[PDB]
């Protein structure tokens, strides 16, 4: 609908299908860890233990 | 237990040696209170010698 | 980098940079232009301003 009034004009009205194929574009740049990551990353472990 | 392991507690011998035979045929009846891994710390009753 | 010059020669000319490692640099500016070329490196792209 285009209900609005104030004697304008118009011309040339259509529809027209669009396209669309962007994907991401860009990435994390390197992301080189921290020594505080890389200390916490190593928090939880398991033994493998023989007996 | 492969899983965890953990070396849990079957039971405990104590040493013959030259010096303790009269000593370890005179006690009997080894009350124990031991750490359980749930409920962990009481008294798990009193039982005789096994031998 | 860049070109100094001193017209007259007199004191140096103080050029401290902190980006990850500050740096301290005096150089000598003579009577002509000659180019001082002192190096940094960022460090995380998530760290301060670059100071020059």
């Amino acid at each position: 609908t285009l209900i609005g009034s104030g004697t304008t004009y118009l011309d040339n009205l259509s529809i027209t299908e669009l396209n669309s194929t962007p994907e991401i574009l860009d990435e994390p740049e390197v992301k080189i860890p921290t020594d505080q990551e890389i200390m916490d990353a190593h928090k939880i472990y398991f033994a493998d233990l023989n007996f | 237990n492969p899983s965890t392991g953990n070396t849990y507690i079957n039971g405990m011998y104590f040493a013959p040696t030259q010096t303790n035979k009269e000593a370890l045929d005179y006690i009997q009846k080894y009350r124990v209170e031991a750490t359980l891994q749930y409920s962990g710390f009481k008294d798990i009753g009193t039982k005789d010698k096994e031998m | 980098s860049g070109y100094s010059k001193d017209p007259l020669t007199s004191n140096s000319i103080i050029v401290k940079i902190k980006a990850k490692e500050e740096k301290t640099d005096y150089l000598v500016p003579e009577q002509g232009y000659t180019k001082f070329s002192y190096e940094f490196e960022t460090t995380e792209k998530d760290s301060s301003n670059i100071e020059i």
